[PDB]
């Protein structure tokens, strides 16, 4: 639903060869929106884009160490 | 890849890389002509017997010595720097593949949509193929569709790498925890060849690069028979 | 919310510290800190260049604001020419410490 | 405190040829030697664990 | 006999006491790095401290007692403090440029801003603002203590730079305690490593200048200074104020602004 | 002082041209055969 | 520049012996260690 | 700016003892004053094993190799929390 | 005596000669390794068998030429053996400091052997980059014995400095301007401050280093929110100044055999070269990135580096055509020292040229990490410091010694080297347009003839080294004693005669102020 998504689009808040927070960006956003969505009663499917984004630019070991690291409680990042 | 005897640059890959043969060749020209003037002007010094030992002005001669040296060099950064934005142009990829260096060999990660990945070490000499290329052949090559525009994202698991491909006109260092960014595209299909290019260690000679271009109906059977 | 007791040069200043202190207030220089003024350098009003031998180097800034100097050893005897401009120098030998 | 720098001033200025770092006397002397020991003896110790790191332990 | 007022220094061993005992305390660093001793470190700083003690000795025997320092000679000499506190603040430089990268572009790994998650700076209004009023008065009363000097004034002059002294000593503790009851360790990724480096390396600069006024308070005590002569106690002024104004960088940057 | 003049303002002595050529090919000779002795080195640890 | 003779003159064969203990000196030793490369590789 | 005091008609050193004891000291009582009254132990939080924070990658050169140099018990936790 | 006069000297003359000593022996152990790095890549395959070692050839070749072989002999040989003389002053600022800086380079040398011997040594690269200099890919006291050899070496020249800088400003006659000093003393003015200002941010960066492998600081670790490019911001902002450093001297040592062998009584344009130094000195402070065009920078920040480093090229061009001007209508006399300079011009132009190539970012990006760049630095800093070292050596060896060399000899030695080097290094330019990385102990089949040629080449100039060490043998050995010099009125250092006593202008020159 409004997707058909290709790959992650031109995001103009991180147009320079340092990719690495649009990653940790759309990684929180997703993260953040799921938890929003789980809580007051609604559909992570909102949360789709973010999820298609990060899982695009991320590199899988990034992606991996973090979801350890918000199930051990020692994520550093705010959600 | 380069072939035996070569004087240049291998041939262009993609638009990008033949705007650089252009810069490159309209920069020689000057080096030779400088190198050579002051080459000529040094044997014209040393030729005559003839003699002006008293002392000479200066403030007139350095004029010209500091006008014409700084015209020829924004002649040469107009064009370098019309590239350099050039290349920085917002290009709205089709496709976007990560690539993680490692001691010593890069993996490769196709992730849009489904959740494909892959480690890709250089063929020992022993095990090549006849007719296979000493030092630069992979097991698994990294498949890529032609005639696309492709996102190719950089990173390392360890210490400080640099994914390279001299025919295209890449070379991007693979840090730790960044993720760096540059994009690909092939004017043609075929096998384009490139090595580590940042000092990793003991085989930083031995985990090459090797992109193989194709129509992307065959990527696409590709991706699937890879998951 | 004042006193005394710090020393002065005068009273402490030894060696050769206690020399240039001395012949300064004398208005000598035995110790080359200043730079000699120029005579006109002519055969009669030749440049005197003091010394503790029979030679001493010489340096010639031949025009105000040269950047190349001229140099040469001017001996006893008579006077001798900047081998650039032909200014005059004579030396004038010996003594300084009595 | 009274001053004594004109004692300290004829003792350095004594006319006996000795350097600087030795005019004061045999202490001077005493001094200079434990520094020197120290120093070459240290020196010849490292070049000694040089040699013990040099090779492997296994 | 000479006829310039240069200085022709004795053929001296110190220069080469304090090359080997760099070689000792790198070697000995090394050692208690890698193969866990300290003998050579151990060695190392001693003859070190030993070649600092002979070599400026012969500095005060060459000057105070010898007459040596002619105005050309001291002339030289500010000169070389200048520049020596020129690189010295190159130094820093490189710590304030390693604070300034990391702080201004917090990483993922931190959490993504600053100071760090998982961090609790101290609170620059507390003990950092209270050194930062000591080293500010200890620059008044080096100046009181100048002052002293050039108008002859003795016991003025001993009061005043005693008082600097204490000051520095009273840095110093503080920043001590300051270390011990810090949250916070080295080992706290690059806020700790930042911190510690910087203001470490500072601290060891206090200690140092510290110890270069103790030394002019002895001189002073002894009389080697006259009431225009003194500049072991003007480059030691330079030093501290070196000093100082460093520590309102520190303040600044990493206490105040990085909090 | 010290000696002075041609010979003399040197640590090494050249007041014998054969014993001058053992100083100088041992001084010279040493440092550029030690890369090689220490390749030597590392090659022979393992 | 001009010079005075020399006081303990160099002769051809002189020359020819110290040229060629200068090169021994270098190529010998450097000699030595390639040739037992072979014998430090695997040892 | 000026400050809001004056003298500068000859700054001497009557006038640096004046700033010393007029100004520089008391400014260092005051301080005093107010950080030894906003001490007070404040207390720890709890302990969470973030991987950014006590950083392990080679033992230390001292003691077991775990303590940090000035290591405070109370307010410094070891990479597997505070000690006993 | 001999231990107070060499080993507890404060006199300018000898602190200079054991400098000339110390350079010489260091560029014995430089080329040694060069012709190790050459010996491995003569032909396809390996050679040593062990990467790691050729890494650590590779990394010691660079430190080797750079701290010990080049800064010694310019700055502190010729540096300390020809400054007071040029100014007429009695020594240096601080004469015993001096004897330090001299002494802290051997036990820096001494730890730099140590760190090859030790575990499998330093395979870093001059660089020293993190996380493959870090206690984890490079664990053990390797890299630690490097960083303290730096400190060492540092401390060396950061002294020195603050000894040149003084003894310049403070030490020339009363009635000399600092318009009215030679070229070479403005060159290792110029030097020292840029040493003065750069070192410090190196110690800084590489002190970082030492706590990152042993303090568990995490400067350069992603892990405690570091950032390896910090370390490559701090070592460049040394390094390109670094660069300058080594050939700055040599610039300075040219305009005098210039000069001097055109029959000239000075360089043509003063003011123009004394301008062209300082302008690229202060340049030489806001161009570093340009080492930097991989690793992921802003495009802007690019085109900065870019149009800051091309720069560069104008001072430098008004020195180019400066030499020449001052050859111009001269009664040339082709001594050896001539031929070096000469030899000079041509090949720095040459990688100054080529350096030009690399300023653009946007070829840079595939001449990066490539042989392209190791052909501009040799042509560069490696032709362009040596021959200048040589011109300078042969020029003054009799003022150093009070014998002549063979000029026949010296020629034929400077023909030796100058087919050597470029047969060496000439066609590196080839391997890195078509591709070749830097730092590889072996390479594709394609590459093998370029190499091969080049390997070749580096054995001519071991020819040359060779007989270098026999000239200089001669020299000493026929004694053929100094009587006249010509032009000693506009080159001061040779009044005094040849060698020149222990204690020179114990008198002052005297110099009209008019
Ligand atoms: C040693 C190996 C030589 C191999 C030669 C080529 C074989 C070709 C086969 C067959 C040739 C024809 C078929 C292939 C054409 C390929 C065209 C190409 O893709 O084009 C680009 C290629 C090839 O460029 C060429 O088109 C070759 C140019 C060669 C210039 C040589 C000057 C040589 C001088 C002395 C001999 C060399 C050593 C000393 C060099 C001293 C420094 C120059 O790559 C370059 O850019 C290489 C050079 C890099 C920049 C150096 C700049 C300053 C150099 C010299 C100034 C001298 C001035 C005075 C005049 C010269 C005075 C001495
Ligand atoms: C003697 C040492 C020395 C000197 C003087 C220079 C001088 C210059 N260098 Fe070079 N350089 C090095 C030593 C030196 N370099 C080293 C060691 C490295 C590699 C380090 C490593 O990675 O290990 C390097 C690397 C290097 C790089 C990084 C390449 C890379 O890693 O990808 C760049 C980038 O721009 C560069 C540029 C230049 C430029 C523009 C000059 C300019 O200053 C040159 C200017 C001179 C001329 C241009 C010729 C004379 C001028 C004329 C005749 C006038 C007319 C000219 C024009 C109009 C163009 N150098
Ligand atoms: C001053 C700098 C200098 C000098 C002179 C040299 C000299 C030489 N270098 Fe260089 N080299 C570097 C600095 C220098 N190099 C640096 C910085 C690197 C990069 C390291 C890295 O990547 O980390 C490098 C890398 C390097 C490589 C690339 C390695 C790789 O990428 O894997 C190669 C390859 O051929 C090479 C070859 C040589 C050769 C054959 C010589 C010489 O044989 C050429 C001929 C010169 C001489 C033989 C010197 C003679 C001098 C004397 C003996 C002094 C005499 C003294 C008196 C008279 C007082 N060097
Ligand atoms: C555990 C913490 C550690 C503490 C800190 C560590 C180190 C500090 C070290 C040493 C300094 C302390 C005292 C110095 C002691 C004796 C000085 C002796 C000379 C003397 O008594 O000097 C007098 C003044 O000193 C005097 O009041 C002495 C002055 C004391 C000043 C500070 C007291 C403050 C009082 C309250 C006022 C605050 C109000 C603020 C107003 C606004 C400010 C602008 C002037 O006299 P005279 O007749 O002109 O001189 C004849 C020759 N001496
Ligand atoms: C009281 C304030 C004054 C500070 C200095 C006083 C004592 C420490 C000893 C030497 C310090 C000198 C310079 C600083 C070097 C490293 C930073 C040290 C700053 C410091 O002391 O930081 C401490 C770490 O100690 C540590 O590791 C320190 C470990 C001690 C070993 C020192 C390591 C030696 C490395 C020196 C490198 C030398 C290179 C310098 C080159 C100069 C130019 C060439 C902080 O304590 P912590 O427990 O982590 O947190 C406190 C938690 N309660
Ligand atoms: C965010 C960053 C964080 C880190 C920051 C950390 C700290 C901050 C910085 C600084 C503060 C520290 C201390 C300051 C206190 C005292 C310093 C001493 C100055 C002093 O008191 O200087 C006096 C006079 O000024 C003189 O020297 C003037 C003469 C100077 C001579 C030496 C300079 C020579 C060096 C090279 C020359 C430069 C050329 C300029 C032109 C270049 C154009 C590009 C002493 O006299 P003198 O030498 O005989 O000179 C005779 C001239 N009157
Ligand atoms: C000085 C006078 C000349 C004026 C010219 C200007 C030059 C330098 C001063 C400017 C410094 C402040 C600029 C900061 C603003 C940008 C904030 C920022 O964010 O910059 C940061 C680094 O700045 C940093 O440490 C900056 C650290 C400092 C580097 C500059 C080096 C010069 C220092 C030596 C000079 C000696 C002076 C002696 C002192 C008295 C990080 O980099 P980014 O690329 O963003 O990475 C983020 C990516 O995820 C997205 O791409
Ligand atoms: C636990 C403590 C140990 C720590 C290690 C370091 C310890 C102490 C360092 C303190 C430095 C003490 C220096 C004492 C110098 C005494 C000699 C002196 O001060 O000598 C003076 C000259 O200055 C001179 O050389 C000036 C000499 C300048 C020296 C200043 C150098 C500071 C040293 C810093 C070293 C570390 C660098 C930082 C590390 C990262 C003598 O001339 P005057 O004073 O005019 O006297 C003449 C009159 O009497 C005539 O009437
Ligand atoms: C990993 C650990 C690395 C450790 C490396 C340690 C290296 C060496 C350690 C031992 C060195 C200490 C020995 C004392 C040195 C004193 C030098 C000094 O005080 O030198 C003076 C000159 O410098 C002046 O003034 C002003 C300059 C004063 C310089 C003080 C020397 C301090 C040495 C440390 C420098 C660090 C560089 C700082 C930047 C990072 C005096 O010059 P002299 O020629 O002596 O005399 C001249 C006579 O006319 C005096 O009457
Ligand atoms: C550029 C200027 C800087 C030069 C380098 C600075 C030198 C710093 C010296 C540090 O030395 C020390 O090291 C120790 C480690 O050996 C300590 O002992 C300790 O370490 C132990 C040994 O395991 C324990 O037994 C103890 O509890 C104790 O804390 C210790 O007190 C301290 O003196
Ligand atoms: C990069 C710089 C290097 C330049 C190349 C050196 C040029 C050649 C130098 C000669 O050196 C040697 O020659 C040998 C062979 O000709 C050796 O002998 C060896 O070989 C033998 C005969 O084959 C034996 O007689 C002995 O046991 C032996 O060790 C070997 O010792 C060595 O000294
Ligand atoms: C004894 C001497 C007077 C002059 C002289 O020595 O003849 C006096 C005058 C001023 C000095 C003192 C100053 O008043 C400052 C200090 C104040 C005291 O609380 C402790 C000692 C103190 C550190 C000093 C000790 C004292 O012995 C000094 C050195
Ligand atoms: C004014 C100054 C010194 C002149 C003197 O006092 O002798 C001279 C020295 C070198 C000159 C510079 C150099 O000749 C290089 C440039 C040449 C151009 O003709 C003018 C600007 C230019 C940048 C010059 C400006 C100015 O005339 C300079 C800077
Ligand atoms: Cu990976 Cu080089
Ligand atoms: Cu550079
Ligand atoms: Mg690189
Ligand atoms: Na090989
Ligand atoms: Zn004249």
């Amino acid at each position: 639903k409004i997707k058909n998504y290709q790959t992650a689009p031109f995001d103009s808040r991180f147009p320079n060869q340092n990719q690495t927070r649009n990653c940790w960006q759309n990684y929180l956003d997703f993260h953040r929106c799921e938890k929003a969505m789980t809580a007051k009663g609604g559909d992570v499917s909102v949360c789709e884009w973010y999820r298609r984004v990060y899982k695009s630019l991320c590199p899988i070991s990034w992606v991996s160490t973090w979801d350890d690291r918000r199930a051990e409680g020692t994520f550093p990042g705010k959600i | 890849m380069a072939y035996p005897m070569q004087l240049g640059f291998q041939d262009a890959t993609s638009p990008i890389m033949e705007e650089l043969l252009h810069f490159h060749d309209h920069t020689l020209m000057i080096v030779f002509l400088i190198s050579s003037l002051v080459l000529y002007i040094i044997s014209l010094m040393l030729t005559t017997k003839l003699t002006h030992t008293s002392t000479m002005d200066a403030q007139e001669v350095e004029t010209i010595w500091t006008i014409l040296p700084a015209i020829i060099l924004i002649l040469i950064a107009l064009p370098s720097l019309r590239i350099l934005y050039m290349m920085d142009e917002i290009n709205n990829p089709s496709l976007t593949v990560k690539t993680m260096g490692h001691q010593w060999y890069w993996s490769y990660e196709y992730t849009d949509y489904e959740d494909l990945s892959f480690d890709s070490y250089m063929i020992p000499t022993s095990e090549l193929k006849p007719g296979e290329l000493r030092l630069l052949e992979v097991d698994n090559r990294v498949v890529l569709p032609m005639e696309m525009t492709i996102r190719m994202l950089v990173s390392s698991e360890d210490v400080l790498h640099s994914w390279a491909v001299p025919s295209l006109g890449l070379k991007t260092d693979a840090i730790p925890g960044r993720l760096n960014q540059t994009t690909l595209m092939s004017s043609r299909p075929g096998l384009y060849y490139g090595q580590c290019s940042e000092i990793c260690g003991s085989n930083h000679s031995f985990m090459p690069i090797v992109l193989e271009l194709v129509p992307l109906k065959y990527f696409e059977k590709w991706s699937a028979s890879m998951l | 919310a004042s006193g005394g007791g710090v020393p002065t040069d005068e009273e402490q200043a030894t060696g050769l510290e206690r020399e240039v202190m001395l012949a300064a207030r004398k208005g000598q220089d035995p110790y080359n800190i200043l730079a000699p003024k120029a005579t006109s350098g002519t055969k009669e009003d030749p440049n005197l260049v003091p010394s503790i031998t029979n030679k001493r180097i010489v340096g010639c800034i031949c025009e105000e604001d040269n950047s190349t100097v001229i140099w040469f050893w001017l001996h006893k005897g008579e006077a001798q020419r900047c081998p650039s401009c032909g200014t005059h120098y004579k030396l004038v030998p010996h003594q300084l410490a009595h | 405190f009274e001053n004594r720098v004109a004692e300290k001033q004829k003792l350095f200025q004594e006319d006996n040829g000795l350097p600087v770092h030795l005019k004061g006397g045999a202490t001077d002397n005493i001094l200079y030697r434990v520094t020197m020991t120290l120093c070459l003896g240290g020196t010849l110790y490292s070049l000694y664990c040089l040699g013990w790191a040099s090779f492997p332990h296994k | 006999h000479q006829t310039h007022a240069y200085h022709m220094v004795n053929p001296s061993p110190w220069p080469l006491t304090g090359a080997l005992s760099a070689l000792l305390m790198t070697s000995g660093l090394t050692m208690w790095f890698h193969f866990n001793s300290m003998t050579l470190l151990m060695i190392g700083l001693t003859t070190n401290m030993l070649t600092m003690y002979q070599w400026w000795r012969d500095v005060i025997r060459e000057s105070t007692f010898q007459g040596h320092h002619t105005p050309a000679v001291q002339k030289g000499l500010r000169y070389g403090m200048i520049l020596f506190i020129i690189s010295e603040v190159l130094f820093f430089t490189g710590f304030f440029w390693a604070f300034y990268h990391s702080s201004l572009a917090p990483t993922p790994e931190l959490g993504g801003c600053w100071p760090p998650t998982g961090i609790h700076p101290l609170n620059p209004l507390e003990v950092p603002l209270l050194n930062t009023s000591v080293l500010l008065a200890s620059g008044v009363s080096i100046t009181w203590a100048h002052h002293s000097l050039m108008e002859g004034d003795r016991k003025h002059m001993l009061q005043a730079l005693f008082i600097t002294i204490t000051l520095g000593v009273y840095f110093t503790l503080l920043q001590a305690s300051e270390y011990y009851e810090a949250p916070f360790t080295i080992s706290d990724g690059v806020y700790g490593s930042t911190f510690f480096v910087a203001t470490g390396f500072h601290g060891l600069h206090v200690i140092i200048g510290s110890t270069f006024l103790i030394v002019c308070f002895f001189r002073q005590l002894k009389f080697h200074f006259t009431s225009n002569h003194h500049f072991g106690f003007e480059a030691a002024a330079w030093y501290w104020h070196f000093v100082d104004v460093v520590w309102l960088f520190l303040y600044v940057s990493i206490y105040w602004w990085g909090s | 002082h010290y000696e002075e003049g041609p010979g003399k303002n040197i640590p090494f002595s050249v007041e014998n041209k054969w014993r001058l050529l053992a100083m100088m090919t041992l001084f010279f000779g040493s440092g550029f055969a030690a890369p090689f002795f220490i390749v030597r080195h590392q090659l022979l640890k393992k | 520049i001009t010079a005075k003779p020399a006081k303990t003159p160099t002769s051809p064969k002189e020359q020819a012996i110290g040229l060629s203990v200068t090169f021994l000196s270098f190529l010998l030793p450097a000699g030595w260690v390639l040739y037992h490369l072979d014998n430090y590789k695997k040892s | 700016a000026s400050a809001a005091k004056g003298d500068h008609g000859g700054t001497g050193a009557r006038t640096w003892r004046f700033l010393t004891f007029g100004l520089a000291l008391p400014s260092v009582a005051l301080c005093t004053l107010n950080s030894w009254l906003h001490s007070g132990h404040r207390e720890r939080p709890a302990f969470i094993p973030y991987h950014h924070l006590r950083i392990r990658t080679k033992p230390f050169s001292w003691g077991d190799g775990n303590h940090t140099f000035f290591h405070n018990p109370r307010v410094n936790p070891l990479p597997t929390g505070y000690e006993k | 005596m001999f231990i107070n006069r060499w080993l507890f000297s404060t006199n300018h003359k000898d602190i200079g000669t054991l400098y000339l000593l110390f350079g010489a022996w260091a560029g014995m152990v430089g080329t040694a390794l060069s012709l190790l790095i050459r010996a491995e890549l003569g032909q396809p395959g390996t050679l040593l068998g062990d990467d790691q070692i050729y890494n650590v050839v590779v990394t010691a070749h660079a430190f080797v030429m750079i701290f010990f072989m080049v800064m010694p002999i310019m700055i502190g040989g010729f540096g300390n053996w020809l400054v007071p003389l040029m100014i007429g002053a009695p020594d240096m600022a601080f004469p015993r400091m001096n004897n330090m800086s001299f002494w802290l380079l051997p036990p820096s040398f001494l730890l730099l052997l140590a760190s090859s011997m030790v575990e499998a040594g330093a395979g870093t690269g001059w660089t020293v980059y993190p996380p493959l200099a870090g206690n984890l890919a490079h664990a053990g006291a390797s890299v630690d014995l490097t960083i303290f050899s730096l400190h060492l070496a540092g401390v060396s020249s950061i002294l020195g400095a603050i000894n040149f800088i003084t003894t310049i400003i403070n030490m020339k006659p009363p009635a000399m301007s600092q318009y009215q000093t030679p070229l070479f003393v403005w060159s290792v003015m110029i030097t020292a401050v840029l040493l003065l200002l750069s070192l410090p941010v190196l110690a800084a960066g590489i002190t970082m280093l030492l706590t990152d492998r042993n303090l568990n600081t995490t400067f350069f670790d992603p892990a405690g929110g570091g950032d390896p490019i910090l370390y490559q911001h701090l070592f460049w902002f040394f390094g390109h100044p670094e660069v300058y450093i080594l050939i700055l001297p040599g610039f300075g040592m040219i305009s005098h055999i210039v000069t001097y062998y055109s029959g000239k009584k000075e360089p043509f344009g003063y003011m123009g070269m004394v301008w062209a130094m300082m302008s690229i000195g202060f340049l030489g402070f806001i161009v570093w990135a340009h080492h930097m065009f991989t690793v992921g920078m802003d495009v802007d920040t690019r085109a900065y580096f870019t149009s800051a480093t091309m720069i560069i090229a104008i001072p430098t061009g008004v020195k180019v055509f400066s030499w020449l001007a001052t050859l111009h209508g001269g009664n040339i006399k082709w001594s050896p020292a001539m031929m070096w300079a000469l030899g000079f011009i041509f090949l720095f132009t040459v990688g100054g040229l080529t350096g030009i190539v690399l300023a653009n970012s946007s070829l840079d990006i595939v001449l990066h990490d490539t042989y392209y760049v190791v052909a501009h630095f040799h042509y560069v800093l490696s032709m362009g410091a040596v021959f200048a070292i040589m011109g300078g050596f042969v020029h003054w060896f009799p003022l150093f010694s009070g014998y002549t060399l063979n000029d026949t000899w010296a020629k034929i030695h400077f023909a030796i080297m100058f087919v050597g080097v470029n047969m060496t290094f000439f066609p590196q330019h080839f391997l890195g347009l078509s591709g070749m990385p830097r730092r590889y102990s072996d390479y594709p089949d394609a590459y093998t003839m370029w190499n091969t040629i080049s390997s070749m080449g580096s054995f001519i100039s071991l020819t040359a080294v060779m007989l270098m060490v026999f000239i200089i043998w001669e020299a000493f050995a026929s004694k053929r004693e100094v009587l006249t010099v010509d032009l000693t009125t506009t080159n001061l250092e040779w009044l005094n005669g040849c060698p020149p006593p222990y204690h020179t202008f114990e008198e002052p020159t005297y110099v009209n102020l008019k």
